[PDB]
């Protein structure tokens, strides 16, 4: 577990990081999407 | 969600920077295509000028 | 606000300057989108000239 | 509390690093909202 | 997948984004030449606006 | 098998890193696939 | 006047030359636009030769 | 106080850098407004 | 087959990068000449809608 | 032999680093051969 | 003239390659600007050929 | 043939890689001016589609 | 006064390189100077 | 020649390359720009061509 | 051939590389320049077919 | 003789490197001369 | 005089070099001079 | 004569690296003028 890797991280010191990636990820997606319904329904794309 | 390890073998300060670098850039190339290719974008920006 | 911990394993050195940086060229491009794509905008430049 | 990170600061170090940019994206943001009323009251768009 | 020996002679915080930005900018080619040759994907754009 | 290479990394962590990169483009590939089965069906591409 | 605390996180001898060369970037982007959109500039450089 | 932060800075140095950065700005500025004002009645910018 | 020893004098971490990273442009510029200078491409691209 | 040459590799990591190239290129240039058969099938190119 | 505390900050090895050489592109950038957009200066390179 | 003590002074490691490098970038460039100015390049591509 | 600064300099060589700067730039904007009477003399510009 | 002193603080292995880049390059901006604002300079590259 | 000691100053491992560079572009600059402004030129590549 | 360079290699060491770049430089080249003769035959160069 | 400053030159040791760049240019100005008296003699420009 | 400079090199070698140079360039210079006559003889340039 406490093995450094070559980025200066551990195991689960990098799966900290990423997880919060993942969460970024996740609120950029949704307000995407909304972003996307918010452009079909007010833009000629789509109709 | 599977993919954590990667922070062992690249570094955040490299790869953290590039990955919000690149979304920021291919959000900008999405919205200059959208510009340079519809009449409605510009047309937008425009007004009432048009 | 909760992101905080990005600079545990960003550098501000490197991501402070790039985020300002990608702000600054960010505000560059649309004023520069908003230039080439309207009349309005050039005319202002233009003034009584025209 | 004490653990230096990979970036040189520590967790509070780094807190109070982000505290001042979203300080500061929020002057930003209230200048960006500002110019923008004025950009559509002064300007053809939006009408 | 015979291939894995080449991260010990290429540094993977060089190499793994090296490869995944190459991706990237492969996909965001051939989607701009397909928006720039065909007539279908900007008329995609375009929407009801033509 | 202790031997570190160059890279810092050793064979058997050497080919878990490729593992994972093997891994990642297989999902990218099998949506890809998927991508041009939709783009086939509902482009003019192919007819 | 309150982010003086920047410089304790970002190095001067990067954010400095980083800064002022913006600027300098700024400005002449700025020039060019005028330069490039208006009649009067043009003008004014091509003097009594038109 | 007396603390090396990452920059190589203590707290008041970098409070004396960044204070002859906005002196430098205000000098910039007050001759931008001026070369404005000379820009506004010489050109055709705003009549 | 014979040049094995040019990892003698040149580190694998930049030139096997170089290496791979200059057949993948060779081959986008080759792909990029053919879309550009023929018909056909393009029109295979352009499909049903020509 | 178990020189240490600049790059960092003796003439035997050397030559095995050189022929997994060689055989890389050897797939690449298998698969590029079949790609341009059905490139000289299936388009105008060689008629 | 009050500025020199400067080279505290940023190294000279920086700043005044940087210094000296935003002057030159500025020097070129007004040249081309004038060569480009008159044509008293093009005619005058163009001499008595036309 | 009598250059050899180049490598005295040059490290490999640059100078490989940036010579084979230039001798990639010379072919592309002679295959690139005579795909743009020939006709009988292209023509080549274009095949039997016209 | 004998501190050196994170540049490498102390403050007496910093102002001794600033001062050959500003006399560097005195030269150029006295050369600059007259070639801009020359050029209003000779060109079009300004008549 | 009386700014020797500018090697006290700036390192002639950036700046004496730097220097002599920048005058190539000047070289080379000024022969272009003859070559693409004059007749003549062409006309003597065409020479009995036309 | 009075200059040599530019090398005890200059590292030869920058200097070299970018000397014989620059000779390198020099002459693809030049040739690309009668290519592009001669007619001769491209009818010795056009040869038989125009 | 065995002085190491400020390139990291001795003379003989520097000789070999370049022995190998002069023979793939003659490969290279007869290869080219083969192509120059085929482009020669084959397309309306040289008529 | 014997200081080595941040470049990692003495005073007597820049000027040597500064001195050998000066004759450069001096060098390059003779035939800069030359290079136009021949352009203004023997092309269109200054008639 | 031994001391070696901020390149790495001594005055000695420094001298024997530009020898080759001079030698090298030369060579270029030679090849160049043949080339130069050719292209006078071959081409319309100069007639
Ligand atoms: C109208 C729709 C467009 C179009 C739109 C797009 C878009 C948009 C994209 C693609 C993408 C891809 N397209 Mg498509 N595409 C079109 C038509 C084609 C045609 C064709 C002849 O008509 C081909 C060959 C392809 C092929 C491809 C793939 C190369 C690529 C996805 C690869 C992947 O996921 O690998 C995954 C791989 C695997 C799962 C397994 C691989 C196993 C084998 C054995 C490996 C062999 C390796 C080889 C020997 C050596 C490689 C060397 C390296 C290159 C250095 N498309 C049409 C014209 N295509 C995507 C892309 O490039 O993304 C980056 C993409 O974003
Ligand atoms: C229709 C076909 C095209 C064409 C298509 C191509 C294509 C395509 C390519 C070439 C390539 C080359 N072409 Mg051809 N080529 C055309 C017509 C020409 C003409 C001409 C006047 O008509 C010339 C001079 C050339 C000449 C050349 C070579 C310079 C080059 C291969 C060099 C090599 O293998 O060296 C090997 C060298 C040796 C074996 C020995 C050298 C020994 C000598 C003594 C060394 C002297 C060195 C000198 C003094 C100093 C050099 C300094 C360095 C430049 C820094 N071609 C026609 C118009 N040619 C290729 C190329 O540039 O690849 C990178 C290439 O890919
Ligand atoms: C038809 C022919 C073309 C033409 C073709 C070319 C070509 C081609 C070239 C030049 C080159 C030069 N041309 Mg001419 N040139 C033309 C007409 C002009 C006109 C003009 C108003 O008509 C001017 C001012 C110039 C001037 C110049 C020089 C600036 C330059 C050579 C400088 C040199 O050797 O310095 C040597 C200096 C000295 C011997 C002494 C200097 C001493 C003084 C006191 C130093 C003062 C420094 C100052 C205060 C600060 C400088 C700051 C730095 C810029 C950072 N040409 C015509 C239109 N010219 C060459 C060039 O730029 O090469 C790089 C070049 O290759
Ligand atoms: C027609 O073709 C055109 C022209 C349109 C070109 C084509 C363009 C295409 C194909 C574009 C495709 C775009 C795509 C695929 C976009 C993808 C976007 C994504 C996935 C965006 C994700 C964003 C994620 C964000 C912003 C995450 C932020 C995370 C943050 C701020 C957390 C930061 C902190 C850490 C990483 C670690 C903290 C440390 C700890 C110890 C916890
Ligand atoms: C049609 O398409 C076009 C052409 C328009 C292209 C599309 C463009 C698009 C999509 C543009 C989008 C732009 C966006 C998303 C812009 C976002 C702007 C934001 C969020 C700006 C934020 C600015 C924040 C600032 C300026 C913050 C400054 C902070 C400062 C100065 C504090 C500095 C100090 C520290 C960080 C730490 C100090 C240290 C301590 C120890 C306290
Ligand atoms: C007509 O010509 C045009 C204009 C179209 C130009 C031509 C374009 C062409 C020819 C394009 C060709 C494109 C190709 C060949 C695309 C290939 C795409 C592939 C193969 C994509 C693969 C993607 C793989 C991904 C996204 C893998 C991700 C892996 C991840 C996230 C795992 C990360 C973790 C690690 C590597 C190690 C973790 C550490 C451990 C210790 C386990
Ligand atoms: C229509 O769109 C177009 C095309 C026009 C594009 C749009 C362009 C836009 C949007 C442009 C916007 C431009 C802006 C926002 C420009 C802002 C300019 C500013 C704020 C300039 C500030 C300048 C400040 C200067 C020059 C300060 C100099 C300071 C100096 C010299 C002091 C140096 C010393 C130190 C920092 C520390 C010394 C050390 C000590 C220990 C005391
Ligand atoms: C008309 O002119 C146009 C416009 C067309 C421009 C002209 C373009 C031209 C002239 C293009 C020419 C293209 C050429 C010459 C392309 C050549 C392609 C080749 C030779 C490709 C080779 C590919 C080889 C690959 C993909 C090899 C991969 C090897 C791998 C993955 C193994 C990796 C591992 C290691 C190297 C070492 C592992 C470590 C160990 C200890 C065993
Ligand atoms: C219409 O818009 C267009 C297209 C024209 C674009 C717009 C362009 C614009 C806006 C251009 C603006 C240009 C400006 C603002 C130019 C400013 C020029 C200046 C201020 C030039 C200054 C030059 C100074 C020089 C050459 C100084 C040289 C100093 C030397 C050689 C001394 C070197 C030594 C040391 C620094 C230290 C020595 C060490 C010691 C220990 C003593
Ligand atoms: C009209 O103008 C246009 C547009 C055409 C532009 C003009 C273009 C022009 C002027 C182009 C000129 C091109 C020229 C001059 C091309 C020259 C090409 C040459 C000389 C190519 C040489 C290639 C040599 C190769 C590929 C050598 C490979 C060597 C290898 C693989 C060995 C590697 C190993 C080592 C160096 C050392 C190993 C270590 C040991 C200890 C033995
Ligand atoms: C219309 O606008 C256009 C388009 C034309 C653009 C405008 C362009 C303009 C404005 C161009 C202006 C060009 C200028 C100002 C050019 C200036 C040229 C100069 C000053 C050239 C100087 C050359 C000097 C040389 C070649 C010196 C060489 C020195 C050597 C080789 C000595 C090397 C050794 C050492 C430095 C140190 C040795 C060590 C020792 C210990 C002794
Ligand atoms: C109309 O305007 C256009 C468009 C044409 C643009 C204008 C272009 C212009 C103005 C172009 C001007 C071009 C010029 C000035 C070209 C100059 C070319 C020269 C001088 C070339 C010299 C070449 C020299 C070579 C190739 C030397 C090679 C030396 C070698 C290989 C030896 C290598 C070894 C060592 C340096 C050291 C070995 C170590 C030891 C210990 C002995
Ligand atoms: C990476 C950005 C790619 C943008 C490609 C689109 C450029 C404009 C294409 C031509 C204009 C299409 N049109 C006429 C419908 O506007
Ligand atoms: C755009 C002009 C750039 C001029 C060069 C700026 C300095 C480059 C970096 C070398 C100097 C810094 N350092 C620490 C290595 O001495
Ligand atoms: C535009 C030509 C560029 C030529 C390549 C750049 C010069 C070589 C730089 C070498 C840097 C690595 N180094 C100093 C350890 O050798
Ligand atoms: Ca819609
Ligand atoms: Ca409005
Ligand atoms: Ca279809
Ligand atoms: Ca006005
Ligand atoms: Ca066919
Ligand atoms: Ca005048
Ligand atoms: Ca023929
Ligand atoms: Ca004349
Ligand atoms: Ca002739």
């Amino acid at each position: 577990l406490n093995k450094v890797w070559p980025s200066g991280l551990t195991v689960a010191e990098a799966e900290e990081v990423h997880k919060q990636l993942i969460l970024g990820t996740r609120v950029f997606g949704g307000m995407a999407l909304i972003a996307h319904f918010l452009a079909a329904a007010a833009t000629p794309w789509l109709g | 969600m599977t993919n954590g390890k990667i922070w062992l073998v690249v570094k955040p300060t490299v790869g953290v920077p590039l990955f919000l670098s690149a979304a920021v850039i291919a959000s900008v190339v999405i919205h200059a295509a959208v510009l340079t290719t519809t009449t409605w974008l510009p047309a937008y920006y425009q007004g009432s000028a048009a």
